[PDB]
């Protein structure tokens, strides 16, 4: 219905695949 | 390690659709590369299909339910996210200072393509704020995504 979720959880599985780079510091 | 539940694979089913905007089962780079930046991310191509290419276990160049599954267990797995849920509000809450309001829910489902009617937008604000001010803080929207 007005679930913020699929929308959010959604953003969150490409958000997460962007963070998941250990910081590539080196 | 932990074998998924029917809740979380109900719950990573509906945000997959939203990956999944023509419905034909596969999260393409098109795809990722229009939630990031909808989230106000600028990746390159070359980057998309690394991160398509890290989850890709078919070597198809997409990613499908299956493949999503294991990604978000391992999500799960390792630590236990987080920020991922933290830079999704950051998406929403527009101005930055610390409440979605309507308008800013209205506005990224909008540009979402998803023209809510008032009564779509109310029932959104109305179910998140579960302290009544009218707007959706941070527990509010972790609380809200969390899911069971
Ligand atoms: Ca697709
Ligand atoms: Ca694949
Ligand atoms: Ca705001
Ligand atoms: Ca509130």
């Amino acid at each position: 219905k007005r679930r913020w979720k699929k929308n959010f959880i959604a953003v969150s599985a490409a958000n997460r695949f962007k963070k998941i780079s250990s910081s590539g510091a080196l | 390690a932990d074998q998924l539940t029917e809740e979380q694979i109900a719950e990573f089913k509906e945000a997959f659709s939203l990956f999944d905007k023509d419905g034909d089962g596969t999260i393409t780079t098109k795809e990722l590369g229009t939630v990031m930046r909808s989230l106000g991310q600028n990746p390159t191509e070359a980057e998309l299909q690394d991160m398509i290419n890290e989850v890709d276990a078919d070597g198809n160049g997409t990613i499908d339910f299956p493949e999503f599954l294991t990604m978000m267990a391992r999500k799960m797995k390792d630590t236990d996210s987080e920020e991922e849920i933290r830079e999704a509000f950051r998406v929403f809450d527009k101005d930055g200072n610390g409440f979605i309001s309507a308008a800013e829910l209205r506005h990224v489902m909008t540009n979402l393509g998803e023209k809510l009617t008032d009564e779509e937008v109310d029932e959104m604000i109305r179910e998140a704020d579960i302290d009544g001010d009218g707007q959706v803080n941070y527990e509010e929207f972790v609380t809200m995504m969390t899911a069971k």
